[PDB]
């Protein structure tokens, strides 16, 4: 049914990505002499899994999980770009916009918070080759850019920047300016992900698509401050496609 | 706000000594007045009491008694004593204003409490570190540059914009 | 060890506010 | 090993003249006829290896064209740096007055 | 110092034709000034678009110019972007828009040109002030 | 050096309020026994001894 | 007192580094706020070279050029503030040079008015460096005055002006 | 955090020595 | 010498808390008689 802002305020759902009824296992085709879009991709992570630091010993270090502390502020939504038909036969779809980042913060066990940057920025996704129909086996696999966390005129509690700031410890006048470098010298860094996005329900009539996602991403690293920690976001995601 | 943004003054522990004792001088002013004034004797007939009072009396125009018994109830002690009451009254705020003048004093040398080590060197290499106290630091240091140039202008302070410390937008 | 120097000192306090109240002098009528 | 990548720019031609990679689009501001338009297609347009790229955007006019003449010798191009494009950093980058 | 009519002489055209003004034509420009504009210009800048001040060196480079008197009032009449590309009545208030925005409806054609004035008057007093911002107050 | 953890784990105190257990996994909620109920436990009962005292 | 010596050396026909090299270390470090009394803190205890460190050595004169080879001026810190920004100023108080906060409008950086320093005196009487972020660093200690050596590890000094026994 | 160390003793005999002393004065009142 | 820091604490309050202990008791005494 449409809803309205007033039904939905408040209540959680703003950050829930539509879904598809259990019966919508159809096809979509794709007429290779066809130009195609996403109107509206939306992601919603369930669940956030971080690599744990495997010791100097290490022998492999899993991913646990994480609990959220940042609240329904975590979809990506509103996200289009065209579904072009490759040579090929396979699928591409090239994010042009949308709400495609959300920042949010896990914590550890023991209490250590992991800021990362949740994002599909810049993301291209394709299919296998030879795709005539969208199904319920049907896989993108993508990479996206994650840009640093903060931006260039984030300054630190001591007032250091990228683009503003400090560029000392003005606090410690005559300290030896050399064991401070790191923290002194804000980095920007620009990192590459990876997602799956696995198509599992598909409302051939309307164009709508729907399944599950799996993504690999670095967390913040505070402008080269400390090293980042790998990040898995698992979750679901809903696609409308319309002819372009 | 010179003293703020040049001094620190805020944190300084003479001058925290000070204000307790003008705020509770203040305290000792006004619950002193208020229970004389909500335990007086019935000592005349009107409703206007302030007729009821011969200055020329024995009597202790209100009960000390009751007064130490609601005190005693609502804030678990009280005072009992009319001399040492009153003597507490002159120490209270008499001992904050000196205290305040020694932190002056030290002032008069720059000798501030303007920093805690241990917070500027956790700070300086964690730059996930921010309490109150870093917080406080940034407006001071906003305070002096903003504020200098045309404060003291026998220095001849020239700040080019893109010196001046600023956050984002503002 | 100054976080537990400081609950410390706190911790006296609120004994000393304990024995103040319930171990006061009690006020008499001489 | 580790500097901060915009004080090196501004050691560039970043540093003198309107970097059309990276500078933000106020500076535009500053010559005649640029502002908002021209600026705005230049940004959309942007990453350029040559400055002169700048006269093939596709649909100026022959007016547009020539402004930009007349303000090649106030452009320049610098490799893109990340922290000053992100964030749509070129179209506001903080600065107010 | 005072306030005297060179400081009073201001361009009317982008022909060098000046023009000198009253001590009494200055200050109606200012109260016109903060009763029509200072809500969005007090001091020199533009509150809903801060890239945008009021300085001559700003409306100078403006197409078309706008360091004169009768570029202001044209301006007043029926603005523009600063490339004169596309006309803005319709969110700027002018007396093309007195409609939309009911304090130019009762602006006289000398109304403008104090405003105008006022305008041009200003930074030769406050300098750097005006159209500077907080940096300067 | 620690002194009282290995007696509250032998007898089945083994996770913390914070997600992690002696044993080594993550993720757990053991619920309000955690070491960190256990001392308060012991905390409030100090309090509460110490009160009976008083009236006795 | 030292810029005296310095023109009277430059009358006797003796050069730059040679009239800065006969500049006394002793009379160096008096022109020097660490020095200064009013420059410590209420709560900051013991000796001052447990702030700044264990003087070593005088680095020499440091003197500042920008790409026109104009000489530039690093103004002193007052003993008020206990930070100040770097701002270099031509003889006649122009500022010419500094260190930026907000870097997008920023127009005297070093990098963009290719500031170097050179050194007379002390130890490194006759280095030039050019690259900026070096620079940077000199000209931040010349808000203090003249540049010293320092020994922090003997101490383990904090890097903190402490107040002298003139100011205790 | 880059305490004084220091800090710990001279709070430890701020607190103990004068409370000591008022502690002797009052129980010998109490005994007389 | 590098010599454990908490020895100057632990001497201090060894020797103050027995002492200051027997003083207490000893003044309290001698205002009996
Ligand atoms: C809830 C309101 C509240 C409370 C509890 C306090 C309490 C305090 N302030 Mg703050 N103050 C307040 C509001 C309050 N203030 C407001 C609104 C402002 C303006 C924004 C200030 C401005 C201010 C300044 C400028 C300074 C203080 C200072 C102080 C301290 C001494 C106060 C004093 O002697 O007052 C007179 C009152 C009495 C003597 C009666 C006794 C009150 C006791 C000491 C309060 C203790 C409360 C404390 C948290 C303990 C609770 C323990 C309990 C939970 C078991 C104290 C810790 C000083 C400071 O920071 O010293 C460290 C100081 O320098 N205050
Ligand atoms: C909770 C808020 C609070 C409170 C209660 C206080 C309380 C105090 N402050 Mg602090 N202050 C605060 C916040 C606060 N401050 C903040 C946030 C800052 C920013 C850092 C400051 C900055 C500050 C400064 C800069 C100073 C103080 C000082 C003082 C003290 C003033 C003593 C006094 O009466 O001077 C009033 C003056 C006198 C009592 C002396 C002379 C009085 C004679 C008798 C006057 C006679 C008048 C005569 C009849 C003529 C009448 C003429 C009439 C027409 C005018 C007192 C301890 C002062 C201090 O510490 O002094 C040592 C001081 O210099 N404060
Ligand atoms: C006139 C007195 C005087 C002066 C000026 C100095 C000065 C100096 N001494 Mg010396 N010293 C003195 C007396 C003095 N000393 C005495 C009496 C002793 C024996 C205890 C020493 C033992 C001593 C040692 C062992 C050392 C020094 C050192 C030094 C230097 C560092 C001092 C420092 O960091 O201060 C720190 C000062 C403070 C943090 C100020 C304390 C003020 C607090 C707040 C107490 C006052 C609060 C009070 C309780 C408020 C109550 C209010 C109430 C009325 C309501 C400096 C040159 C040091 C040095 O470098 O030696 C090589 C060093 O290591 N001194
Ligand atoms: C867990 C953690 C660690 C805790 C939280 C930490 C927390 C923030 C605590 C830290 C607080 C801390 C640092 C405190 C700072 C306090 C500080 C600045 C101390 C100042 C020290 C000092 C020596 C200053 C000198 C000035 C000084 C002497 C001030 C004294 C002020 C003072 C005590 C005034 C009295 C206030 C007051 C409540 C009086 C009650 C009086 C009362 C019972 C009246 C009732 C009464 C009235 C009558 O009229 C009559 C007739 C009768 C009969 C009667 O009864
Ligand atoms: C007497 C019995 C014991 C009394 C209680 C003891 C605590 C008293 C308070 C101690 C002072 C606090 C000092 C900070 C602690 C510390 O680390 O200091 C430590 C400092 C010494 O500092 C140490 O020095 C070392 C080098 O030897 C190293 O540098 C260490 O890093 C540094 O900590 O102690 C002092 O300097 C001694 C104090 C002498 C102060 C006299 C000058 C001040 C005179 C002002 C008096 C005005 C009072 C007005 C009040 C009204
Ligand atoms: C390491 C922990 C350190 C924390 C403790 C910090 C101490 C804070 C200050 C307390 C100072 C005590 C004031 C003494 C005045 C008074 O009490 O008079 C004597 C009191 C008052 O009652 C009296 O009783 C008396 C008669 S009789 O002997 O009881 O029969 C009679 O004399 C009198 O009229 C009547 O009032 O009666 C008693 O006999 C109590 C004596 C013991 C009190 C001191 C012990 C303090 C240690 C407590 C530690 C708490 C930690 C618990 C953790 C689980
Ligand atoms: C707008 C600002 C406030 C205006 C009203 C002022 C309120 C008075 C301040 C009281 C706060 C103190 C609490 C103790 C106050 C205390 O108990 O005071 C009591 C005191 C005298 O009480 P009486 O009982 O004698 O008089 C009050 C009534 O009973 C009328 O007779 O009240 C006043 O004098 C009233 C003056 C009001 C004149 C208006
Ligand atoms: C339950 C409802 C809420 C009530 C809970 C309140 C509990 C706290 C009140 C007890 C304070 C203990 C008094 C001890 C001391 C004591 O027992 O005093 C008792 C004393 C009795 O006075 P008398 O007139 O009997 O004195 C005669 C004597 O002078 C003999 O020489 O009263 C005072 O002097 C009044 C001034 C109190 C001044 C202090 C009051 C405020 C203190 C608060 C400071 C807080 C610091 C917090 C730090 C974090
Ligand atoms: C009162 C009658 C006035 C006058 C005389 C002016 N304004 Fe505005 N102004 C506003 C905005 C958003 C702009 C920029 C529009 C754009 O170019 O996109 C302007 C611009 C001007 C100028 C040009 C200055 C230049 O450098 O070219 C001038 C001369 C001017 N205005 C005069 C915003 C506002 C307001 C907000 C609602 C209000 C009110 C006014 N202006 C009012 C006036
Ligand atoms: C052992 C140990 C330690 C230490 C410890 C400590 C040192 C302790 C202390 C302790 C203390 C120091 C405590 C005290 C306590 C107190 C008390 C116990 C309280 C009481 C109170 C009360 C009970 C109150 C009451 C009341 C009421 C009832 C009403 C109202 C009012 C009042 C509040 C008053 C450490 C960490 C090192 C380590 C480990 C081990
Ligand atoms: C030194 C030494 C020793 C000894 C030791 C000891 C003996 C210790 C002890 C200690 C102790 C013995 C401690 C304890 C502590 C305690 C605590 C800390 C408590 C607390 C409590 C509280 C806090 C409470 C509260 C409350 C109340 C009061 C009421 C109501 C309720 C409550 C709970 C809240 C030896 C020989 C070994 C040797 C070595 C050296
Ligand atoms: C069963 C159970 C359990 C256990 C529990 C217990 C162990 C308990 C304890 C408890 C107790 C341990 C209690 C106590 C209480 C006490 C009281 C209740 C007290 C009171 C007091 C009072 C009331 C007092 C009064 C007073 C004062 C305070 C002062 C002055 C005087 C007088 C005397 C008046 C558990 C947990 C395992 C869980 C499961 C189940
Ligand atoms: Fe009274």
């Amino acid at each position: 049914q449409t809803l309205t802002y007033d039904d939905i305020v408040g209540t959680g759902l703003a950050n829930k990505c539509p879904t598809l009824d259990d019966t919508a296992r159809g096809a979509y085709p794709i007429d290779s002499s066809q130009t195609y879009r996403i109107a509206r991709l939306c992601l919603q992570p369930t669940t956030f899994l971080v690599k744990e630091e495997p010791k100097n010993k290490r022998q492999e270090a899993e991913f646990v999980p994480t609990k959220l502390v940042t609240r329904e502020t975590t979809s990506l939504d509103q996200i289009q770009g065209e579904l072009k038909v490759n040579s090929d036969g396979s699928l591409t779809f090239v994010e042009e916009d949308g709400i495609d980042f959300q920042p949010v913060t896990v914590q550890m066990a023991g209490g250590e918070r992991i800021p990362l940057l949740f994002t599909v920025k810049n993301l291209v996704a394709s299919t296998q080759p030879n795709v005539t129909s969208i199904t319920t086996s049907t896989d993108f696999k993508g990479e996206f850019n994650v840009p640093s966390y903060r931006t260039a005129n984030f300054l630190d509690p001591k007032g250091r920047g990228l683009a503003s700031g400090y560029d000392s410890a003005i606090a410690l006048p005559q300290a030896k300016e050399e064991e401070l470098a790191r923290a002194n010298v804000k980095r920007f860094s620009l990192t590459k992900g990876q997602i799956s996005l696995n198509v599992a329900k598909v409302d051939g009539r309307t164009g709508e698509i729907a399944g599950t996602f799996e993504s690999e991403q670095l967390s913040d690293d505070d402008m080269g401050a400390h090293e980042p920690h790998e990040v898995k976001i698992q979750g679901v995601f809903y696609a409308s496609i319309e002819p372009a | 706000l010179f003293f703020q943004g040049f001094h620190n003054w805020t944190l300084n522990p003479f001058h925290m000594m000070g204000v307790a004792g003008v705020l509770g001088g203040a305290l000792l002013c006004a619950i002193h007045g208020a229970t004389v004034e909500n335990t007086l004797f019935q000592d005349g007939e009107g409703a206007s009491t302030f007729r009821a009072f011969n200055p020329t009396q024995a009597e202790e125009t209100y009960s000390m008694v009751t007064a130490n018994r609601f005190w005693s109830q609502i804030f678990g002690i009280a005072f009992s004593n009319k001399r040492w009451l009153h003597f507490f009254m002159l120490f209270v705020p008499v001992t904050g204003l000196w205290m305040s003048a020694i932190g002056v004093v030290g002032l008069a040398l720059n000798l501030r409490s303007y920093d805690f080590i241990s917070q500027e060197i956790r700070a300086a290499e964690d730059p996930e570190f921010e309490t109150f106290y870093t917080k406080n630091l940034l407006l001071n240091e906003g305070i002096r540059a903003w504020m200098a140039p045309q404060d003291q202008p026998h220095e001849n302070f020239v700040f080019p914009e893109e010196v001046l410390p600023r956050g984002n937008a503002l | 060890m100054e976080t537990i120097t400081y609950v410390f000192i706190f911790a006296c306090i609120i004994a000393l506010f304990f024995f103040a109240i319930f171990f006061r002098e009690p006020p008499r009528i001489t | 090993e580790l500097v901060n990548v915009v004080d090196e720019k501004l050691g560039t031609a970043y540093g003198e003249k309107i970097d059309l990679n990276n500078t933000n689009i106020a500076a535009f501001i500053q010559y005649r006829g640029l502002y908002p338009t021209l600026a705005k297609l230049i940004v959309k347009n942007a990453p350029y290896e040559s400055v002169e790229d700048v006269l093939n955007i596709p649909g100026l006019t022959e007016r547009q064209k020539q402004i930009l003449r007349e303000n090649l010798e106030h452009f320049t191009v610098t490799e893109v740096e990340t922290a000053l494009v992100e964030g749509g950093d070129r179209y506001n980058n903080g600065l107010y007055k | 110092a005072e306030l005297t009519p060179e400081v009073l002489t201001v361009p009317l055209n982008s022909e060098g034709k000046t023009i000198t003004l009253t001590e009494k034509q200055y200050l109606e420009g200012k109260r016109l000034f903060q009763y029509a504009c200072a809500s969005c210009h007090v001091g020199g800048i533009t509150k809903t678009n801060p890239s945008l001040d009021l300085r001559t060196e700003t409306l100078a480079l403006a197409t078309p110019p706008r360091d004169n008197i009768e570029g202001l009032v044209d301006y007043m009449k029926n603005p523009t972007t600063y490339d004169g590309e596309q006309e803005i009545a319709e969110v700027h208030p002018s007396l093309r828009s007195a409609d939309i925005f009911p304090k130019m409806r009762n602006l006289t054609e000398k109304d403008l040109v104090a405003i105008a004035g006022h305008i041009l008057v200003e930074p030769k007093i406050l300098g750097d002030k005006w159209g500077g911002g907080k940096v300067y107050y | 050096g620690m002194f009282v953890l290995p007696f509250m784990a032998r007898l089945g105190v083994t996770g913390s309020w914070s997600g992690w257990s002696i044993t080594g996994e993550t993720g757990i909620d053991p619920g309000f026994w955690s070491f960190e109920g256990v001392a308060l436990a012991h905390i409030v009962l100090s309090g509460l001894l110490f009160l009976a005292a008083c009236w006795h | 007192e030292i810029n005296r010596r310095v023109q009277a050396s430059l009358a006797s026909g003796a050069t730059l580094e040679e009239a800065w090299s006969a500049i006394p270390e002793k009379l160096a470090f008096y022109d020097y706020i660490g020095n200064n009394p009013a420059k410590g803190g209420l709560f900051r205890t013991g000796p001052m070279n447990k702030g700044d460190g264990i003087a070593q050595a005088w680095k020499g004169h440091a003197v500042f050029r920008n790409k026109e080879g104009e000489e530039l001026f690093v103004r002193r810190m007052p003993a008020f503030f206990e930070s100040f920004p770097v701002i270099l100023t031509d003889k006649n108080g122009v500022v010419k040079a500094d260190i930026p906060f907000r870097r997008a409008e920023s127009k005297y950086s070093f990098e963009q008015q290719g500031v170097t320093v050179s050194f007379y005196g002390g130890e490194l009487n006759g280095q030039t460096f050019t690259d900026p972020p070096t620079v940077k660093s000199y000209a931040r200690k010349a808000i203090f005055g003249e540049i010293f050596e320092f020994d922090t590890e003997t101490l383990n000094s904090d890097g903190i002006f402490r107040t002298s026994p003139r100011g205790w | 955090m880059e305490v004084n160390q220091l800090g710990l003793i001279a709070t430890a005999l701020f607190v103990l020595v004068p409370s000591v002393f008022l502690i002797i004065l009052y129980v010998q009142t109490e005994s007389q």
